[PDB]
């Protein structure tokens, strides 16, 4: 297990999907907010939707 | 471009992600994107370009 800062790893993965890595770093706060809110939505979906 | 910036404490290099083969940071293996007020984790260093020594020899 070789550790990378999670931001740099997310940049690796953006390079994986074809988007260049600067797109993440320039937009890191926005991407973090999207991920956090998206995880938040799962809790509502699980707790409320039967 | 491809790889990561790694420092052995006091000198910055570019390596490929899977085999430590260090190379000096230069303009032909790093690209540029805007200024650096938006990135969090920036570090100051020199990006030596290969055309300037040849032009300064003039
Ligand atoms: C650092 O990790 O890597 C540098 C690679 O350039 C190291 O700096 C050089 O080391 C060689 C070998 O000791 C010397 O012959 C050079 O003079 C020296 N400097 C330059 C500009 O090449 O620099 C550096 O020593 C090393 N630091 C540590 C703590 O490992
Ligand atoms: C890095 O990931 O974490 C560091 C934590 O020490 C961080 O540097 C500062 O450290 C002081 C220690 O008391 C904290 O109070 C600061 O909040 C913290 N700074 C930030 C911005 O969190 O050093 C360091 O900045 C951080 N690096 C990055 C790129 O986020
Ligand atoms: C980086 O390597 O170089 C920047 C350019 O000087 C450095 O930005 C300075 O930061 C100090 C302290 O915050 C300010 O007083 C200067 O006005 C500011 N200079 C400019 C031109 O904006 O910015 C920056 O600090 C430095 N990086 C590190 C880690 O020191």
């Amino acid at each position: 297990a070789l550790q990378i800062p999670f931001a740099m790893q997310m940049a690796y993965r953006f390079n994986g999907i074809g988007v260049t890595q600067n797109v993440l770093y320039e937009n890191q706060k926005l991407i973090a907010n999207q991920f956090n809110s998206a995880i938040g939505k799962i809790q509502d979906s699980l707790s409320s939707t039967a | 471009r491809e790889g990561v910036f790694v420092s052995n404490g006091t000198h910055w290099f570019v390596t490929q992600r899977n085999f430590y083969e260090p190379q000096i940071i230069t303009t032909d293996n790093t690209f540029v994107s805007g200024n650096c007020d938006v990135v969090i984790g920036i570090v100051n260093n020199t990006v030596y370009d290969p055309l300037q020594p040849e032009l300064d020899s003039f």
